[PDB]
């Protein structure tokens, strides 16, 4: 198919292995997880701009103000693990072991 | 209602504003007379071809050139 | 080069995207999801996605990204090895890609894929005096009512849930 | 009761369960051949609706 | 939390199964997942204590995942299809991309690893919610696109799914992780039938609903969220230990009760499709989640734990709580085994 | 199973072809044990609350055995409407599918030969 | 991998020994990789040397299974005449037992893995003599 | 559990932007109108079984 | 050009319908030149 498809695909796989792969930071899990949706936003509009598909021209515009609206959750959720422990480090979060 | 109102409109002069803005935006085109030409206009702006039609035999209301008589016409539209 | 110019996007959107995922930081991070949004967005503008572009610009990286830096800013503070040995990891990969797909003309990672530019599977047609995909997102209000509905509403409920969540109380 | 009468019960319940019994490998038997052919009442999953097609002259006429 | 807005979360949530439920388009599916996430972190963050807060980061990062895994086979299907019908995916990739993102939006193993540490941090109403209401949609989704469903992949997820929740809740003592690796396992048990006759995972997920409901409003109704305090009932409530005794061989699917009728019937629909060795290995590995259950009975109603003086303070006052159809929902955990038939309406 | 069948008609509980089937009668064994599950209902929620079983709200054990003989009326309804649509649709595809359905030669026990293992 | 299963149970038994054992090592060296890969995901070693130890070591001893498996397996079979017979595969599954006792240093797990592992694989044997399917194809 | 509440109260929700042979705005054709419009006639009550 | 490669159908449709298709970017400027192929693909969306 499009070579364009194949580099797209490929970066949400990169995102997807740097958010299945954390390091220390929860902001860096929420930047891994928002550029995964601009890999959608990009992957979605280049196929219905391709398909010249009229009506689905405004379904990026949904995935972004749904998955924008989740971001604003995922930074409200940080910043109270962050007034709780003082950073957003993953270890800090291991209370519900036991 | 009397009171309430000049009291707000006292203490609050901008939210009274705006509802009163917000409220004739709602309620003003369902009592407006020019609210059916916006819907007369917009169905009469030809952005796509108008695609002849077969002439079977009888389609009497359809014209068989632009400038025949029969058709929907725009008089209203130039005239208003 | 030129015909080849929405490839050489998609390269460096996946570059961008192995430079930030990697994750050297926060701030770093953001800065490289910054850099990869606007490529990606000139990869859909370079298809007829006009607004589609200006809604990555205005709303992604003018209001989401914003907020990410605006709260990096108030987590971390200002003053490796994992993050450059990763990051020339996906380089090797992505170059490695480049190559077999532009010596071989044909590549098969997961799917098939073609090694000639993108410019060939367009269309040889005219719009007319309007943009498709502008009348398709002007059509939002007029067909899309239950859409609409839907994601006003979802917006209310997380205005709702943000003000919930962070009381603390 | 009678012998009479436990007998020919127990030929109403032998019919009965017998004719059950068919029932059930005819069942298995008709659930496998509609699972494997596809062409009768059980396993129509959805496919698309032709009503929803629009047949007006569109904008181009090579479609 | 307001009234009010508790009113309006808990129907944003049930919209959100709606949506999910009643559309044709992927786009209202996905639209239908996030509402429904968005609008439950909120009850789980009703106590505002910082495992809530772990809790529903945890769970907001494994569903958000599972969101954007979704949206990609979406996408794919429109690749491969060019359409949005809520139907049969057109391409194994989005199957196997759509099989592991619902598996991911029930906690079904391997991406079981959320549901014990998100049910532990969240107060029992809502790990009621979670783990009775939650599992509506993506159920409706697996039953929609099992045309596609890949038979090798569910059916790895359904027996890793009913092994580790075997082998999960015999070291625990907190009721609120066991009833999640009762939910790993259950799941397993839905979809290892549901390529076979889905009618019956519906019949094992709504027997599943009645017995959780009743578990977490005994639960609730006691006060309890350990296995030691579960075991001061019988000093205080001692009908209560009844029906937690009654419930929990319910669910270990003991004849004569309604928790036999899923097992029972997924045995004998995966046997009628010629599937022997794995049906039965299902049944054995049943037996650890029943272990747990005995463990549990036994530290509750078969014998008397001891108890503390200030008991007898709580013998003088009655329950104000709003038991909610806890009589209804332990009656039809129990005895529903002879109308077993009634798994037709589900057709 | 079926989901081509209850597609073309979708969310009726009870089709307008159901009533051509008779009814359970309000003697039916299945509603007088939903009208046991009722009253036991009722028995347990004066028990979990501390009240007399048998004796605190007769007109509240009298709506617990209504209410599911309400609810059970209709569900065996739809069970025996779903049932006699297996039905109809099994026998309906034997009677469409002669040849995959042969009628078997059903040979008496004069030529039908059983090897015979002795138990000694 | 599933064609590593497929060139294991594409050689008759009693014929080819090198190869099946080859095969069966390459069988039980992937299981090892993934169980090692398991077990550094979940539980972080001391260091990057005690993660390559981990996963050599549990590699090493499922592909030791797999060998002498696959080696007394064909072995019986070859002195016993018997191709479609599953005491072949019990007697195998019982050296791999055996095997496994050897790698976790004890002989109670050796003796236990031997019984269990040979009537596991005397029911692989007879799945591959009748035709038993664990993942059915749904039919009916 | 597709409750189709749509076909029920015969309301368009979602039906609209569902294929690419629905209608358009300004009757905008796809570029894969005519083949799509023949698959899904063709493919029309005969079932996934038979459709595929 | 297409004489030397064996089993070659000049003009076979890759379609199995017989119906006029729309002719693709690549079907029409694809033996051309990269100046003609860069002013129909990306011409308009350029242009200023
Ligand atoms: C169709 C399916 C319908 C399923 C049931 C729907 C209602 C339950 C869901 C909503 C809910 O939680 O309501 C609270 C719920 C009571 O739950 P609770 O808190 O556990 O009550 C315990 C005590 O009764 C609390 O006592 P109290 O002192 O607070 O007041 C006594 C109360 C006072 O009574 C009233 O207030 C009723 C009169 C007003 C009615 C509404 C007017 C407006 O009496 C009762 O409520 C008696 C119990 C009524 C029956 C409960 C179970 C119903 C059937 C459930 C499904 C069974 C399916 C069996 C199938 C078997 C085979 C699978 O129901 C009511 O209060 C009203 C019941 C109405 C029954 C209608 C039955 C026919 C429906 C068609
Ligand atoms: C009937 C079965 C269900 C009854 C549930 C409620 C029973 C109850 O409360 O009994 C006590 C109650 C008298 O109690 P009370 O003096 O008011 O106060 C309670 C005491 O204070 C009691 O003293 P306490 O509470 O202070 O402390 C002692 C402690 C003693 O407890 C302990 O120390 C803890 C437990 C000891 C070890 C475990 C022993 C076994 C207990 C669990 C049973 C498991 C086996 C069940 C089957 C196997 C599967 C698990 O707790 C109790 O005794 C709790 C009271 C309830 C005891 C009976 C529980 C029965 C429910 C479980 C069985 C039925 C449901 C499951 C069925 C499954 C399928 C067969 O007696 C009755 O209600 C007897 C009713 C007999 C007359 C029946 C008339 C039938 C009329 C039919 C025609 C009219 C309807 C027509 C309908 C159709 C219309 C179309
Ligand atoms: C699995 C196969 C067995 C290998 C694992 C053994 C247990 C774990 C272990 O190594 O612990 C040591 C070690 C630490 O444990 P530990 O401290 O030694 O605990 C033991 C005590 O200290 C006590 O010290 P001990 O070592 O002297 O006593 C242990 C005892 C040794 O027992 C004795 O020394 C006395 C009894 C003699 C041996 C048992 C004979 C049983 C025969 C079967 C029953 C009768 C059949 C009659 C048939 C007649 C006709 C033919 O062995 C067991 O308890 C193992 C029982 C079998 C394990 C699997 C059972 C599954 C049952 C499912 C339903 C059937 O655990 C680990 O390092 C964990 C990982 C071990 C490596 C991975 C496991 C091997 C996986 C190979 C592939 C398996 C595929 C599935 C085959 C089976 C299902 C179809
Ligand atoms: C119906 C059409 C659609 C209407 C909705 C669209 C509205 C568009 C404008 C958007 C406004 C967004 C924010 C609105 C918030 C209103 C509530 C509010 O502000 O209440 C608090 C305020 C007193 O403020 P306080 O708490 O003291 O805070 C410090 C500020 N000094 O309390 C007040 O100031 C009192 C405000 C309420 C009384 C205002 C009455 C206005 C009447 C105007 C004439 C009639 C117009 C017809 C529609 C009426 C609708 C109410
Ligand atoms: C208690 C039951 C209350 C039922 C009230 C009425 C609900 C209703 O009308 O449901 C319609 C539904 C049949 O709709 P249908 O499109 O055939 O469903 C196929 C999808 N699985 O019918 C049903 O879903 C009936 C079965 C409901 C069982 C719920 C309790 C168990
Ligand atoms: C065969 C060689 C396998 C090499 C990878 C696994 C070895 C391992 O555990 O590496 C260690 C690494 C974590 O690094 P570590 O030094 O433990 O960090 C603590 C902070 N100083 O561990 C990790 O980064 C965990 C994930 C490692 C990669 C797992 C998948 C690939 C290897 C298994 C399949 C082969
Ligand atoms: C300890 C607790 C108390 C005891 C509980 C009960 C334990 C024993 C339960 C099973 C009884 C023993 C096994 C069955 C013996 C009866 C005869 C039989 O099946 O022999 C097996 C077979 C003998 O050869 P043959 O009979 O010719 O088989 C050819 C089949 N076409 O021999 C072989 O083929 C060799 C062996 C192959 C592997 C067999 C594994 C399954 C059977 C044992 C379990
Ligand atoms: C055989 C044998 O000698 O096993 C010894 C072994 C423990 O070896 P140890 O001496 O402790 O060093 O012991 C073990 O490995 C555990 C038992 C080995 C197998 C015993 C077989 C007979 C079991 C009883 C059967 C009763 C019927
Ligand atoms: C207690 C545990 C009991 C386990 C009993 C297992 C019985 C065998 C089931 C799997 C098996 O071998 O099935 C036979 C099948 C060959 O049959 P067939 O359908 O012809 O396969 C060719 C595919 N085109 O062969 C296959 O499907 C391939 C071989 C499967 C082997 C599975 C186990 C391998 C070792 C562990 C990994």
């Amino acid at each position: 198919m499009s070579l364009v498809y194949m580099n797209i695909m490929m970066a949400f796989t990169v995102s997807l292995t740097g958010l299945l792969m954390y390091r220390s930071h929860l902001m860096s899990s929420l930047l891994c997880l928002e550029g995964m949706m601009l890999s959608l936003f990009i992957l979605a509009t280049l196929m219905i701009l391709n398909s010249h598909f009229t009506l689905a021209s405004m379904m990026p515009i949904i995935l972004l103000v749904f998955a924008a609206c989740e971001a604003a959750l995922g930074l409200s959720l940080l910043v109270m693990v962050s007034n709780t422990y003082g950073t957003d480090y993953v270890q800090n979060l291991n209370l519900l072991q036991c | 209602v009397a009171a309430f109102l000049k009291n707000v409109w006292a203490k609050e002069p901008v939210l009274v504003a705006s509802f009163a803005i917000a409220g004739l935006a709602v309620i003003l085109p369902t009592l407006s007379p020019y609210t059916k030409y916006s819907l007369m206009i917009n169905r009469a702006t030809p952005y796509n071809y108008p695609v002849p039609l077969r002439d079977d035999g009888n389609m009497p209301d359809v014209p068989s050139h632009p400038q025949d008589p029969q058709g929907p016409s725009l008089e209203w539209l130039k005239r208003l | 080069m030129m015909t080849y110019i929405v490839f050489i996007l998609s390269i460096i959107f996946v570059m961008g995207f192995v430079g930030f995922s990697s994750k050297p930081s926060p701030i770093y991070g953001g800065l490289g999801l910054i850099v990869s949004g606007g490529v990606g967005c000139g990869i859909v503008l370079n298809f007829g996605g006009s607004f589609l572009g200006l809604m990555v610009f205005l709303i992604y990286l003018g209001g989401m990204m914003v907020v990410f830096g605006y709260t990096t800013a108030m987590a971390t503070e200002q003053y490796n090895k994992v993050v450059l040995g990763t990051f020339i990891t996906g380089l090797l990969m992505e170059f490695l890609m480049v190559y077999y797909v532009l010596k071989d003309k044909e590549v098969e990672i997961v799917f098939k894929f073609n090694g000639m530019g993108d410019w060939v599977i367009y269309d040889t047609g005219d719009s007319g005096f309007f943009s498709e995909e502008a009348m398709g997102i002007a059509a939002l209000y007029s067909y899309g009512t239950w859409l609409v509905i839907v994601t006003g509403w979802s917006l209310l409920i997380g205005v709702v849930v943000i003000m919930e969540i962070t009381r603390g109380n | 009761d009678a012998p009479e009468k436990n007998y020919e019960r127990t030929m109403a319940i032998l019919q009965i369960e017998s004719e059950k019994a068919e029932l059930r490998l005819k069942e298995l038997e008709v659930r496998r051949l509609m699972r494997a052919k596809g062409d009768g009442p059980w396993f129509q999953y959805p496919t698309i609706d032709k009503a929803l097609i629009d047949h007006s002259p569109k904008a181009t006429p090579d479609n | 939390m307001n009234p009010i807005i508790l009113i309006i979360i808990l129907m944003t949530v049930m919209l959100g199964t709606i949506i999910v439920m009643i559309s044709t388009h992927w786009l209202l599916i996905w639209i239908g997942f996030e509402m429904n996430m968005l609008a439950i972190i909120p009850i789980m963050m009703k106590k505002h204590n910082p495992r809530a807060t772990e809790a529903s980061t945890k769970y907001f990062l494994t569903q958000s995942t599972a969101s954007m895994l979704l949206m990609m086979a979406i996408i794919i299907n429109l690749m491969f299809s060019g359409q949005w019908t809520v139907m049969k995916l057109f391409n194994p990739m989005a199957s196997m991309l759509m099989t592991m993102a619902l598996a991911m939006k029930l906690g079904m193993a391997p991406f079981h690893f959320w549901v014990p540490e998100v049910t532990q941090g969240i107060p029992l109403s809502s790990g009621l919610i979670l783990l009775t209401w939650q599992k509506l949609a993506p159920m409706s989704v697996l039953y929609q696109i099992l045309p596609s469903i890949n038979l090798d992949l569910i059916l790895t997820l359904s027996i890793l799914s009913i092994t580790i929740g075997g082998w999960g809740g015999l070291n625990q003592t907190q009721l609120r992780k066991i009833m999640a690796y009762s939910s790993i396992a259950h799941m397993g048990w839905m979809t290892a039938v549901l390529l076979y006759n889905p009618t019956m995972t519906l019949l094992n997920l709504i027997i599943y609903i009645i017995m959780t409901s009743t578990m977490f409003t005994l639960f609730m109704a006691n006060s309890t969220t350990t296995t030691l305090s579960l075991s001061h009932t019988w000093n205080k409530a001692p009908i209560m230990t009844i029906l937690v005794l009654i419930t929990l061989l319910s669910m270990g699917g003991l004849p004569p009760l309604s928790g036999f009728m899923p097992k029972w019937m997924i045995i004998q629909e995966m046997t009628k499709n010629d599937s022997i060795i794995l049906p039965t290995l299902m049944a054995i590995t049943a037996l650890l989640n029943l272990y747990f259950y005995m463990r549990l009975t036994y530290s509750t109603a078969l014998t008397m734990f001891p108890s503390t003086n200030n008991m007898k303070m709580k013998w003088q006052f009655p329950t104000t709580k709003r038991m909610t159809l806890l009589p209804t929902m332990t009656v039809l955990s129990t005895m529903l085994l002879p109308l077993t038939p009634i798994l037709s309406i589900l057709e | 199973m079926m989901t081509g069948r209850q597609a073309r008609a979708p969310l009726q509980f009870l089709p307008d072809e159901a009533r051509s089937l008779p009814p359970p009668k309000l003697t039916d064994p299945r509603l007088a044990y939903i009208g046991f599950l009722g009253y036991c209902s009722g028995l347990i929620d004066n028990a979990i609350r501390r009240r007399p079983v048998l004796s605190a709200g007769l007109h509240r054990q009298f709506l617990y055995i209504t209410s599911f003989v309400f609810v059970g009326y209709y569900l065996l309804k739809r069970q025996d409407y779903m049932y006699a649509v297996r039905d109809h649709d099994m026998f309906s595809y034997i009677k469409s599918h002669p040849e995959d359905f042969p009628e078997k030669d059903k040979k008496t026990y004069r030529e039908v030969f059983e090897e015979f293992h002795p138990v000694r | 991998a599933k064609t590593l299963l497929h060139q294991y149970w594409d050689i008759p038994e009693g014929t080819e020994c090198h190869r099946k054992t080859y095969a069966a090592t390459s069988i039980g060296g992937a299981s090892g990789l993934v169980v090692s890969a398991y077990s550094v995901a979940l539980k972080t070693p001391t260091s990057f040397l005690e993660g390559v130890a981990r996963t050599g070591r549990y590699t090493f001893t499922a592909a030791a299974i797999g060998a002498i498996f696959g080696l007394t397996s064909c072995i019986s079979a070859q002195v016993r005449e018997k191709p479609d017979d599953p005491l072949n595969y019990l007697i195998g599954g019982c050296a791999g037992g055996l095997t496994l006792g050897a790698r976790t240093r004890s002989y109670g797990i050796g003796a236990a893995a031997c019984a269990y592992m040979g009537l596991t694989a005397a029911l692989v044997k007879m799945g591959q003599l009748e035709g038993w399917k664990v993942f059915a194809e749904p039919k009916v | 559990p597709f409750f189709d509440v749509q076909k029920k109260l015969g309301v368009d929700l979602d039906h609209w932007m569902t294929i690419q042979s629905a209608e358009q705005p300004h009757r905008i054709p796809a570029r894969c109108h005519a083949f799509e419009k023949e698959w899904i006639e063709c493919a029309h009550g005969i079932g996934s079984i038979r459709a595929e | 050009i297409m004489k030397d490669v064996p089993g070659w159908k000049v003009g076979e449709s890759v379609f199995h319908t017989t119906r006029w298709v729309t002719p693709m970017m690549g079907e029409l400027y694809g033996l051309r030149t990269g100046e003609e192929i860069l002013s129909s693909t990306y011409g308009f969306i350029w242009y200023t």
